[PDB]
């Protein structure tokens, strides 16, 4: 049955009494009462979400014991916890329930929840739940994700979350978190803490097992340091971008201070504050693939360790203020794609992109950089170098695909600028150069497919 | 996972002095200096 | 936020802490002649930002008074009064007296 | 740690109106409740409302239903009781208790007090003022005290008893086998 | 409103015994109580939190059990210190209310009173009495327990009986 | 020091935390619904009311107060005065503001209150400089009014 | 001590008051306030070196609106709500 969004005030008593799954979001029912629900006792989805309902009667629910997913949320049931004591009653089937939207509060939530060994998922988010104490989430053995987002959260008890021995997801984004001082949630698989004010985050020490996480999102918060993850083995994404991070413990604005990355594969170190990277630093990150730097304020990039980042497929670094950059022979050996551009290269070895075994995409636009140009490399950008003259042997043995030269104004192509170019090119761009005269012998390149000379 | 307790004192107070690092009785970020007309 | 509450006890928000410096024992300065200390304290404590709802219980709306007055994106923990301080010091031969500007702290807002 | 300090009641004249102060220390004023519980030598202890400093919410038992209202002020971290048109049914310790958590926690629910004050004594007499008048006993021995209203004699193998009501006026004794301050 | 009743109204034990204090409620009260530990001049003080949830600083020695409708406090070792009065509380309903008050005090054995005249309000004195059963005939006036010896006294201002002295002494000047 | 610092981010955080703000100065839980917002356009007195507020001439500073105002009937009935404050003790602000027709001489006034049955008591003075177009002139009589076109009481109060 | 008339449509790297404008129909989504369709709110950014440092607003401004409330209008004056310069702290 689906009854949604049709304004109606008051529960329907037409109803089949065979219905399995009952459907009235949107409407204006402003009390859930035991008559008019009891006789579809064989209901399994029940769906009154985006109500007005406020009271609940202590037997309603009590009936539909083949109940397998409620959802109330979005309800005015904070002001049932005054109105009605008690609130839900045990519901022995009941696998999903959503109350999220509710304006429920910490210490009526305490009371408004009831006992359920069969809950599956609880959601509380948008709500105004401020801290966690240790007898808030009880009596629930079963739950496996806990949401939490979009909360006032800002104390959180040493053991709030010690009668939940199989909570796996947990979403605390969006809260007022400051200092985090210990983490022991030893099966907990994801964790996010975006868009807080967590200054410092501390684990625990020396634990009996492996923490189980997978999953920390930093992201958006006002950290200082890179934090000690010694002892999660298994995290394996990692954002702690638009930080404050300076490489490269303490809580200065409160006063706080009291292989670690093996596994670790997507690090995002984007937005920071850092300026130098120490070498021990890259030594820890074994085995990352994808490595973002961009929006950093790092002056100097050198890798000259043999084997550092053996497996790194991508390396942003745009928008720096380099100038200069060094790159160790079979270093980057899988580096198939080098984000460069925004920067003030203005010197470089012939050889700086010759020894990457397999760079294909090679963005290197605003920097000033003149032409050595790689049997691997496919995409390139040399768009804004302020370059003046390119000689002939630019791409003699490059295989390159796309190729854009943009905005460079005063540019003097040499005769036979495009020296192998004619099979391996497909798309060029060359706009906004002012050139008078092409010297390139367009014909001869059978694999072109599509050209930009405007301007 | 725990939230944080017990702000330290004694540091964070050091860290300051080092940072703060008849005429008197009648009594710009530059400073400025003290005299009396009478 | 009462000066004498946040001055007598610990806790981890936005509150003037007691400090009182004296120029011999604290600075280790001896030409400042006059006088033997002062009470210049400091601003210590976070103010979180309080990501917000269309739908809040009653009784939430008064942590923004409380942690983001001004609706900042980053609140930071400043002082909101300031007292001056006259001192006695040599410069050379000739003594000097100046009356100092934002010295003494009394209170600290969230801003 | 945060305590809650109420000072004597002393005496008051019946048919006015008393002024309990509750003033707080080593804690946010406005940030928790105040409970005002009352202990008459009658029965048990009843719970009059409770008071939100920082918005000013009143809310009180079914009792004390324009009896009584209680103020806050947040300059100086005190929480006071108006008690109007006084009668014998009265005389009671005012107690002061804090609700242990927050007031953005304990949202509308009640919980119980972990904080207490001292309680002040709110005795309703007419009585104005009369010194005692020590008799000597004797064939053990000891001290006889009468008409020692309205407020404690101290006297110095002891035995003292506590003070009794009768024809509008107290009575202490003392024995063995006086300095009054009003 | 929802009253609550404590069975005994008062009760006497000695050093290191069980006591046990019940409580009753009008209706349904979940797990939504408290227990409090008066001093016979003090403010009260809270010991169970709950139903069952001691609290810290507290001797381990009471212990709360019990749901929804009776609840019950038991001492392990009663010492002296556990003299006083104790209370119930709930809060599942806007008006908090609480219990009536059990006193518990201490016994360790019958003594004898010694009564006493004095001669000019003529006052007639026992001394060093145990059982808090004295019944004189001609305002009385009996003290708090001693902590030495735990013993009462008592003041009227004479015929005496007691248990602790089979015959009705009566004396008079 | 370093230039790692983007606006986009500043701008939403901003824009929220003004959500915020707004909805927790007027103690409003959730939005007002627009069930009974009869038609059409605003009434005369409110948006007079609107303008004459916008004219450019503790704990508790922190959440919003209702304003209204009062023409004279410089004497004022005391009912109409009541009517706008239910009790003195929610008013937070009563500014007393002048519209002077023209002065091209400086000169100085000063404020009084009738205080007595005969006496008036002075108040702040102030210096008008001299212009050749009418201007608002503002005199803080908060004091006053919690002791009690055309020029008029502007005020400012907690509302009930 | 950076007003408006000072740092917009200036070249400045150092703190000082920003443009921004708030309209109620678009970023907060609401059809309740009457009066006005937005307001100029600004913010503060910008470093605040040693001569940890925050740049915090100096002057600021109220705002005045009109909104419904049942079925009666009223009109209400918010505090503290126009970014007008910035000051280092
Ligand atoms: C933890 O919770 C946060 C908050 O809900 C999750 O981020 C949110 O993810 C949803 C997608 O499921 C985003 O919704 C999308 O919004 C766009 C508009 O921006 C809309 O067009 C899409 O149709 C979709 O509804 C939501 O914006 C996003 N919120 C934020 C602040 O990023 C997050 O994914 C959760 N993390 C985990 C590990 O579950
Ligand atoms: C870690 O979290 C950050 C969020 O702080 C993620 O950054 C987001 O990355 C996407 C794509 O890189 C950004 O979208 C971009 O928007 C610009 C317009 O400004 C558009 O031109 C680009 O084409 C792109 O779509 C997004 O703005 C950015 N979010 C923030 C807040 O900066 C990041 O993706 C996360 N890390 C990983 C590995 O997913
Ligand atoms: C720093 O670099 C990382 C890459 O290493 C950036 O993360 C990338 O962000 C984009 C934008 O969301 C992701 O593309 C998206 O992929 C999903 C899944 O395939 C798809 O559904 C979307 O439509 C979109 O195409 C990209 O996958 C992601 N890369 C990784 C490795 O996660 C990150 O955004 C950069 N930092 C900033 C601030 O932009």
């Amino acid at each position: 049955v689906s009854c949604q969004v049709l304004g109606l005030l008051q529960v329907p008593s037409v109803l089949p009494p065979d219905t399995e799954t009952l459907d009235l979001s949107g409407n204006q029912l402003r009390s859930i009462l035991a008559s008019p629900l009891g006789f579809y006792t064989a209901l399994r989805h029940l769906d009154l979400s985006t109500n007005e309902i406020s009271f609940l009667q202590p037997g309603a629910f009590q009936a539909l014991t083949h109940l397998e997913h409620l959802s109330l949320a979005h309800n005015r049931l904070a002001m049932a916890t005054a109105l009605s004591a008690g609130g839900l009653g045990p519901l022995p089937r009941v696998t999903s329930l959503d109350l999220s939207g509710n304006s429920l509060y910490s210490g009526l939530l305490e009371r408004l929840l009831g006992e359920a060994p069969s809950l599956h998922t609880l959601s509380l988010a948008e709500n105004s739940l401020t801290r966690l104490t240790r007898h808030t989430f009880r009596d629930m053995p079963a739950l496996e994700q806990l949401d939490l987002h979009s909360n006032v959260l800002m104390d959180i008890e040493d053991g709030a979350f010690e009668g939940l021995p199989r909570l796996t997801h947990l979403n605390l984004s969006r809260n007022s978190l400051t200092c985090i001082s210990d983490f022991s949630l030893q099966q907990l698989r994801v964790l996010d803490l975006s868009c807080n004010s967590i200054e410092a985050f501390q684990t625990a020490s020396q634990p009996q097992a492996e923490f189980q996480l997978t999953w920390l999102d930093l992201r958006e918060n006002k950290l200082l340091h890179f934090p000690d993850l010694a002892a999660l083995p298994r995290l394996i994404y990692l954002n702690l971008s638009n930080n404050l991070i300076r490489l490269p413990i303490h809580a200065p604005s409160e006063g706080w201070s009291a292989r670690p990355l093996s596994q670790l594969l997507n690090l995002d170190l984007s937005y920071n504050e850092i300026e130098l990277i120490p070498d021990s630093f890259l030594e820890h990150l074994t085995s990352l693939c994808f490595l973002n730097l961009s929006r950093n304020c790092l002056r100097t990039f050198e890798a000259r360790r043999l084997g550092s980042l053996p497996c790194l497929m991508l390396l942003d670094l745009s928008h720096n203020a380099l100038e200069t950059l060094e790159l160790g022979a079979r270093a980057l050996g899988s580096l198939r794609t080098l984000l460069l551009q925004g920067n003030a290269l203005r010197d470089l070895p012939p050889y700086t992109f010759a020894n990457l075994a397999s760079l294909q995409r090679l963005n290197l636009q605003g920097n000033r950089v003149s032409p050595a140009f790689i049997t691997s490399l496919r995409s390139l950008s040399l768009v804004d170098n302020e370059i003046e003259l390119l000689r002939a042997g630019a791409f003699l043995h490059t295989p390159l695909t796309e190729l854009d030269l943009s905005s460079n104004p005063g540019l003097e192509v040499a005769t036979g600028a495009l020296g192998g170019l004619e099979a391996s090119l497909e798309v060029l761009a060359l706009q906004g150069n002012g050139l008078m005269v092409l010297q390139v012998d367009l014909p001869c390149f059978i694999c072109l497919k599509r050209l930009n000379l405007a301007e | 996972l725990s939230t944080c307790k017990t702000i330290d004192m004694e540091l964070v107070k050091r860290k300051r002095i080092e940072a703060i690092r008849a005429l008197y009785n009648s009594t710009d970020y530059y400073a400025k200096e003290v005299t009396r007309v009478l | 936020l009462d000066t004498n509450y946040c001055f007598s006890s610990t806790e981890k928000n936005c509150c003037v802490r007691q400090l009182y410096i004296d120029f011999r024992k604290d600075l280790g300065w001896k030409w400042i002649h006059e006088p033997k200390g002062y009470h210049a304290n400091f601003c210590l404590g976070p103010c979180p930002y309080i990501w917000s709802l269309d739908t809040q219980y009653s009784k939430v709306l008064a942590l923004y008074n409380q942690h983001n007055p001004g609706a900042s994106a980053a609140p930071c923990c400043v002082p909101q009064a300031l007292e001056p301080l006259p001192i006695v010091y040599y410069v050379g031969r000739k003594p000097k007296v100046e009356q100092l500007s934002n010295m003494i702290v009394r209170s600290c807002k969230c801003s | 740690e945060v305590q809650l300090v109420q000072p004597g009641a002393e005496l008051r004249n019946s048919g006015a109106s008393v002024k309990v102060s509750c003033k707080a220390s080593g804690y946010r004023f406005t940030s928790y409740y105040i409970d005002w519980v009352r202990q008459a030598p009658g029965q048990g202890l009843e719970w009059m409302g409770r008071i939100d400093p920082e918005d000013g919410g009143t809310k009180y038992a079914q009792k004390f239903q324009g009896r009584v209202t209680f103020t806050a002020d947040t300059s100086t971290s005190t929480a006071y009781v108006e008690l109007s048109s006084l009668r014998s049914e009265d005389t009671a310790v005012y107690y002061c208790a804090r609700n242990e958590w927050e007031t953005v926690v304990v949202g509308d629910l009640m919980y119980e007090y972990e904080y207490w004050g001292q309680g002040t004594q709110v005795t309703v007499s007419s009585a104005s003022t009369k010194g005692p008048s020590v008799f000597p006993l004797a064939p053990a021995l000891g001290c006889l005290v009468k008409d020692y209203f309205p407020e404690p004699v101290t006297v110095s193998g002891v035995h003292t008893f506590p003070a009794v009501l009768q024809s509008s006026g107290l009575y202490s004794l003392s024995s063995v086998v006086n300095v009054n301050h009003k | 409103d929802i009253q609550m009743t404590q069975s005994p109204s008062s009760l006497s034990a000695s050093l290191g015994d069980r006591v046990t204090i019940t409580c009753q409620a009008s209706q349904s009260i979940s797990s939504y109580l408290a227990w409090y530990q008066q001093k016979p001049g003090q403010a009260p003080n809270i010991l169970i939190y709950g139903a069952s949830r001691l609290k810290t600083g507290v001797p381990s020695r009471f212990s709360g059990s019990g749901s929804g409708t009776s609840f019950t406090l038991t001492i392990s070792g009663l010492e002296a210190e556990d003299a006083g009065t104790y209370y119930c509380q709930q809060y599942a309903s806007v008006p908090v209310t609480f219990g009536q008050g059990t006193k518990v005090e201490l016994k360790r054995t019958v003594a004898a009173p010694s009564v006493f005249i004095f001669p000019p309000s003529v006052v007639c004195l026992l001394n060093n009495f145990y059982p808090r059963e004295a019944k004189v005939q001609w305002q009385e006036s009996v003290t708090e327990q001693d902590s030495k010896d735990s013993t009462y006294s008592l003041s009227s201002t004479c015929e005496v009986t007691h248990q602790g002295l089979s015959s009705p002494v009566t004396k008079s000047f």
